[PDB]
């Protein structure tokens, strides 16, 4: 339907917000998409640890999940995710398991178990010839 | 002033297995009383007690010589007497 696209289809969008007015962020949603996953029972918090004063992010109204980042920014939440953030034991991500052995894990152990995306090339569609007879 | 000698098991626990790390060791006593809970009776009771490596293999020694003599009333019972909060007479082996 699209234009023509060489990398995949993309049949819906991700319906990006616009870049006028500054954006909220509502993470309300985000619970059950974290609820999903098998071992995952539930999660106990979802707060920020004071790094949106930097640029003025107000939470709105009363609503404690959702924030609103201020006119040009888009976040990045985890910046070099797994080996600055993820892997240390510093906790921004606390995981616990069997009530509390809070079990953690390295950089590279997780890429393995992630998936890894193919890059997928669309190659023109076209009717291939038959054997040419001998009608003439 | 409490009863304590009526209905109350106590289990010795190693405190090795807290020594492991990101323990959190209320965390943890959550977890281990959540199962053996089914395992008690209802009026059978159970206060803990957990202790280092050589506090507990010194009650090691001492509760099996407790059980091969068959359970006697004299410095075997004492000693583990001692163990526990629940204080013993021992001033008849004073050294």
């Amino acid at each position: 339907e699209g234009p023509l696209l060489e990398h995949g289809w993309i049949p819906e969008l991700p319906a990006a917000r616009d870049y006028t007015q500054r954006l909220t962020l509502n993470l309300s949603r985000l619970v059950n998409s974290l609820l999903e996953i098998e071992g995952i029972k539930h999660v106990n918090r979802l707060r920020l640890d004071d790094s949106f004063d930097k640029t003025a992010i107000e939470p709105v109204k009363g609503d404690t999940w959702s924030w609103s980042i201020k006119e040009g920014y888009y976040p990045r939440l985890w910046g070099e995710d797994p080996l600055n953030q993820l892997a240390q034991q510093n906790g921004p991500l606390r995981v616990i398991a069997k009530g509390g052995i809070s079990v953690s894990v390295s950089k590279e152990q997780i890429q393995a178990s992630l998936p890894s995306q193919s890059l997928i090339q669309n190659e023109p569609v076209i009717l291939a010839y038959g054997q040419h007879r001998d009608v003439g | 002033r409490t009863d304590r000698f009526s209905f109350v098991i106590s289990v010795v626990v190693n405190s090795d297995l807290i020594k492991l790390p990101g323990v959190d060791p209320y965390k943890l006593e959550e977890w281990v009383k959540e199962t053996i809970l089914t395992e008690f009776p209802a009026h059978i009771s159970m206060i803990i007690h957990w202790m280092d490596r050589e506090a507990f293999l010194n009650f090691a020694n001492t509760y099996q010589r407790w059980q091969n003599n068959g359970t006697p009333l004299g410095d075997a019972a004492y000693s583990i007497l001692e163990s526990l909060t629940l204080g013993k007479l021992p001033s008849a082996l004073k050294g």
